[PDB]
């Protein structure tokens, strides 16, 4: 039961980052895991998920754009993410599906023009 | 201690958010239809339903188990408990040794711990087979449809050789069923339902043409009719299942070979294997507390729509009677979400270590038929699962990885129902 994102900041549209969480085996293991943002003055939507065994699934607003994956051997789960649109401003934030009710800190992702 | 609610939204600026959504009734009435959806998701589904994957597999697992270790168990005597000298008893359709029967027919010992299987309990186990068996290959309905049946659920055991009396029934006048072609009405409850069975007999002399024990022999068929294949229903009887294994705790002996995976112990007690039967337990319990939820979803619809009582605007602290409802349908939800993800993760070999680890990868999760529907009972069973135990799993994760939405809708609804359950007051 630890969760901690990493790899976000600020970028011009058009843009990729690595997103990265280290999730406790606790969390991780055997589990579901699965990508959250939470835009201002929005509540937290859930962007992706992949199983253990590595299936992923998405959501409509990042299909096509964003890519899921989990290292089963060292309880890391990461969002690549590219193509990225002002309207995808927000603190991510990784956890196990269903969810630990305490969340880490998340980690922003600021996208802005020139 | 802070003194107000603009440096308590300084810091938490969700919560500026959440109070905006609670005085905007068309955010409440999305909520509310959100809750609707994934209500429906839970309980109205199947597939795609974590909720009906749980119960499932708590079912399955409890069948593989048996199907795994039953050949192996030793189990014989008379009526009662009792040893006897040359009685050999035999289950149709159950998963024997390269066969779709189990005979009992060690004589002398007592049955008991450690000893052979009575043929009682024997039958009470069976019985409980029969009956999930029946309903895994009919395929299980979604939790809510809790008022169906199994038109038909029948099964047949055959007693024969010098005083067996397994086949003897007593009824409850205190006559004996009619040997030759009797036929008699039985009773039990099934959750709160009661459930006829026909119980007939039949005797086959040993020269009778094809015969092919040659030996004389009474068949004691078991006919339910309408048996109820709500979750509540079968996981009772799953109950019975693994609890008759494990009270009973008749000896049992594999033999392992060269090649294969490995039984650890080859050889003991059924109910040492504790941490394969406490997990089954576990599962079967937690889907109980599951489907229970059921009920809290349904006496709390969601689907009539929320507004300021008389064309005015919506006031959060007294238009909102509907909040105590909407909490707790949505509490429900993410409840029986839970559970079923406890009972994936009670028996996911990704978590499990050790011989348990090597019980439910090696085994019962497993299956050496050659793939089948569910239910299927061949003369390949026996030593595995055959209850789609990896594939139950893969399918509650699925399940969970697609609920990711809805899930984060009923937390949104419950804070919206929890926020105005508080305004409320006052
Ligand atoms: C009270 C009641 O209604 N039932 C309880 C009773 O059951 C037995 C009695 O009813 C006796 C009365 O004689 O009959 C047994 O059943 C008989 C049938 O009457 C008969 C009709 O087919 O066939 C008998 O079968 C023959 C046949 O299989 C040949 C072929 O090899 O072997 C016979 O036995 C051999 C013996 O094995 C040899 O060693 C030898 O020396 O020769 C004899 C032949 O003389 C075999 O008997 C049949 N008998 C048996 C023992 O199967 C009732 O037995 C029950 O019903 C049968 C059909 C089977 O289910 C048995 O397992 C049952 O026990 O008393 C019982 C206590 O033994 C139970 O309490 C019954 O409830």
């Amino acid at each position: 039961v630890q969760l901690q994102e990493s790899g976000g900041g600020l970028v011009q549209p058009g843009g990729s980052l690595r997103l990265s969480c280290a999730a406790s085996g606790s969390i991780f293991s055997g589990n579901v895991m699965g990508w959250y943002r939470q835009a201002p003055g929005k509540l937290r939507e859930w962007v992706a998920a992949i199983t253990p065994q590595g299936v992923p699934n998405y959501a409509d607003s990042v299909k096509g754009r964003f890519t899921i994956s989990r290292d089963n051997a060292k309880n890391m789960l990461y969002l690549q993410m590219s193509s990225l649109k002002p309207e995808d401003t927000a603190l991510y934030y990784c956890n196990r599906l269903p969810n630990y009710r305490s969340w880490g800190q998340g980690t922003q992702v600021t996208v802005s023009s020139h | 201690n802070y003194e107000n609610l603009s440096k308590l939204l300084t810091r938490y600026s969700t919560l500026n958010t959440l109070i905006k959504l609670s005085a905007d009734p068309s955010a409440i009435n999305a909520a509310r239809e959100n809750l609707g959806a994934s209500a429906k998701n839970l309980i109205g589904d199947t597939k795609n339903s974590p909720a009906y994957q749980a119960v499932l597999l708590a079912i399955n697992a409890a069948v593989g188990f048996w199907n795994v270790l039953g050949y192996a168990t030793q189990c014989g005597g008379n009526a009662n408990g009792q040893e006897s000298t040359s009685s050999t008893t035999i289950f149709n359709n159950e998963p024997g040794y390269r066969s779709t029967s189990i005979t009992c027919s060690l004589n002398r010992y007592k049955p008991g711990y450690y000893g052979p299987m009575s043929i009682e309990n024997f039958k009470k186990l069976n019985e409980a087979y029969q009956i999930l068996q029946t309903a895994l290959n009919k395929g299980l309905p979604a939790l809510k449809e809790n008022n169906g049946t199994i038109k038909d659920v029948t099964y047949s055991y055959i007693c024969y050789g010098e005083g067996n009396n397994n086949c003897e029934i007593k009824l409850a006048d205190g006559q004996k069923l009619q040997q030759n072609g009797g036929s008699e009405t039985t009773t039990q409850t099934i959750d709160g339902k009661t459930v006829s069975t026909t119980i007939s007999s039949k005797v086959v002399d040993s020269t009778a043409a094809d015969n092919t024990y040659k030996q004389s022999y009474t068949e004691i068929t078991n006919a339910l009719k309408d048996v109820p294949d709500s979750a509540q229903a079968l996981l009772a009887q799953a109950s019975t299942l693994i609890n008759t294994i494990n009270t009973a705790c008749p000896y049992f002996s594999v033999t392992n070979k060269s090649g294969g995976p490995q039984m650890e112990p080859t050889r003991g007690k059924l109910c040492g294997f504790t941490e394969e039967i406490s997990a089954i337990q576990k599962m079967i319990t937690d889907a109980q507390e599951l489907v229970n939820q059921t009920s809290v979803i349904n006496e709390h619809e969601q689907s009539t729509p929320v507004g300021g009582n008389n064309g005015k605007p919506f006031n959060p602290f007294t238009d909102a009677s509907f909040a105590q409802g909407m909490l707790a349908n949505a509490s429900a939800q993410a409840k029986m979400l839970n559970l079923a993800h406890q009972v994936g993760q009670t028996i996911n070999p990704d978590n499990l270590t050790g011989t348990f680890k090597n019980f439910v990868t090696g085994f019962l999760a497993t299956c050496n038929n050659k793939g089948s529907p569910p239910g299927t009972v061949t003369t390949q069973t026996f030593a595995s699962g055959c209850a789609y135990v990896e594939q139950t799993i893969t399918n509650l994760n699925n399940s969970i990885a697609h609920f990711g939405t809805q899930e984060q809708q009923i937390q949104q609804a419950e804070n919206i129902a929890d926020t105005l359950v508080n305004f409320g007051s006052h």
